RNA sequence: CAGGAGGUUGGCUUAGAAGCAGCCAUCCUUUAAAGAGUGCGUAAUAGCUCACUGGUCGAGUGGCGCCGCGCCGAAAAUGAUG
């Protein structure tokens, strides 16, 4: 009986120097040091808060898969998100062409509470508004 | 006491408050009377018990829900009796039962020793802990905070005796 | 702490109590333990 | 602050039919028993599914609603769950058993109507 | 007293905000009403209070446009007092 905690990575990039260290290691783990790892799945999928069912059972199965990111971020990434390198103010070129929206809010909504059929006109008030864009 | 008034329900012991000076309500050991003000006079009733105000002003209704809970948490004590625990930390020093009194080393470098009132109640169940219990409660709390007041706090690091529900707070010192 | 004014509360969860005639304000922080007298 | 509004609304989402019930499901963070009470839209279909107006308010607006004072819970809590919204035939049986195999005591229900009358408490369950 | 339904899971930083590290964000499902998520915080989290509530319970409770009277701010030099 192995009891799991609820977790995320960064989402991009593979290093688990503190990730992988008293993070995970406090409750309870196994091996850690996953650049081989994370890389074979953190690349093929991700800009956008990637969150996949975390176990910790011995690191025995490769991860790699990749769950379809979430609402808000898989709609908005692709702008940039060049600005916040000084001040917070929705800047940097932070327009980002509602049909580009569309086609970053596009098929991949499978996974959400209990639906969205269309998340390029409601879900967009969140994804707008949470990045800068009122 | 309430936005309202509230109902007493009583079990086990009688009443009385015939005197004036206290209503009482003891159990099968039970003799705590209690010192109620004048009037507001209470009522004797059935299995419940209520209580009154003459008016609404700001020295009757003062006086009504301490009339009300100091006669509330009398009715209980009585038939099972109050208690309150004692949790004590350190890195090996424990409280032992010499007499009925009991004994501590914490640098007057073997013992300290202190004496409980008639409510005497020392009983371990361990090694270190320690809890207090008996008839009354205000004169509980202040004999649960006299074994407190020896070596009371605990800044830097994780020492002293403690309570049961708090949550102590740390900061570091040379280096952490 | 004793401050003859400024007793305007600052640490956004005290709170403030007269007793005995005095105004003391009681924060959960051992920084603000202004009295006024 | 509510005074016109409020239940000149709750009481329209609780009155749509008088296939009501009761509910009441509290402890943890928002989305995952939002899977009971929010695919409610599965097992039914984006209902008023517990709504959840009030209960006092909504026990005396209930008369403006004149849904025939379904008065069983006043005792431990009230949703007024109105499972008429979409479809009140079949859900009963799917929002039972959502509360049933989690955590002890999950979802308890009160009063419910059987669209004429008042149906009770012991039989609203089985 | 009882309860806090997880797509709210960063944007730089992801070494880490998942309201509760350093920056504004002023949407939606749904129900005990919603927490654009006020506070204690460390390695994020872990959790706790209500700043929301249904329950519980039931009728004087939160501020003021202003006045009447009072309180702290107020320490001497032979023994005191209107």
């Amino acid at each position: 009986v192995v009891a799991v905690v609820k977790l995320q990575l960064p989402a991009g990039k593979a290093t688990p120097a503190p990730p992988v260290g008293p993070a995970l290691g406090q409750h309870g783990a196994n091996i850690m040091e996953f650049v081989k790892a994370f890389n074979a799945a953190t690349a093929n999928m991700g800009d956008a808060i990637v969150p996949v069912e975390i176990t910790i059972y011995a690191d025995r199965s490769f991860t790699f898969v990749t769950k379809t990111p979430p609402a808000s971020y898989l709609i908005r990434k692709a702008a940039g998100l060049e600005k916040g390198a000084h001040k917070p103010g929705r800047e940097k070129v932070g327009r980002i062409t509602w049909e580009q929206v569309l086609e970053i809010a596009k098929q991949k909504m499978p996974d959400l509470n209990t639906t969205d059929l269309e998340a390029a006109a409601r879900m967009i008030a969140g994804s707008a508004r949470s990045m800068g864009v009122e | 006491s309430r936005i309202g008034r509230l109902p007493i329900p009583v079990p086990k012991g009688v009443s009385v408050e015939v005197a004036p000076g206290r209503v009482k309500v003891k159990g099968p050991k039970g003799e705590l009377e209690v010192p109620v003000s004048p009037e507001m006079r209470v009522v004797v009733e059935e299995g419940v018990v209520r209580v009154e105000r003459p008016s609404d002003e700001r020295r009757h209704k003062s006086l009504h829900g301490l009339t009300r809970t100091l006669i509330a948490n009398a009715v209980k004590g009585v038939s099972e009796g109050y208690s309150k625990e004692l949790l004590i930390k350190g890195i090996g020093y424990r409280a032992r039962l010499v007499g009925r009194a009991l004994e501590l080393t914490v640098g007057f470098s073997h013992p300290v020793v202190v004496e409980p009132p008639e409510g005497i109640t020392f009983e371990v169940p361990e090694p270190t802990r320690v809890r207090v219990s008996g008839i009354d409660k205000q004169k509980v709390g202040q004999v649960a905070a006299n074994i407190r007041a020896i070596r009371k706090p605990s800044a830097y690091h994780e020492k002293g005796i403690y309570y049961a529900g708090e949550p102590v707070r740390l900061k570091p010192g040379k280096a952490g | 702490m004793k401050v003859r004014a400024s007793v305007k509360r600052i640490c956004d969860k005290c709170k403030v109590i007269r007793r005995h005639g005095r105004v003391y304000v009681i924060c959960e922080n051992p920084k603000h333990k202004q009295r006024q007298g | 602050r509510n005074v016109e509004l409020l239940a000149t609304l709750k009481e329209n989402l609780e009155r749509a039919q008088g296939s009501f019930f009761l509910v009441n499901y509290q402890g943890l963070p928002a989305k995952e028993t939002h899977a009971l009470r929010q695919a409610l839209k599965q097992n039914g279909a984006r209902l008023f599914v517990a709504k959840n107006t009030l209960i006092r308010l909504a026990l005396k607006e209930l008369g403006l609603p004149e849904l025939d004072g379904l008065q069983g819970p006043s005792a431990v809590v009230f949703y007024e769950d109105p499972v008429a919204a979409a479809k009140t035939l079949v859900q009963f049986a799917k929002s039972n058993p959502k509360g049933i195999p989690q955590v002890k005591s999950g979802l308890l229900q009160g009063q419910i109507l059987t669209a004429k009358d008042v149906e009770a408490l012991a039989e609203l369950p089985t």
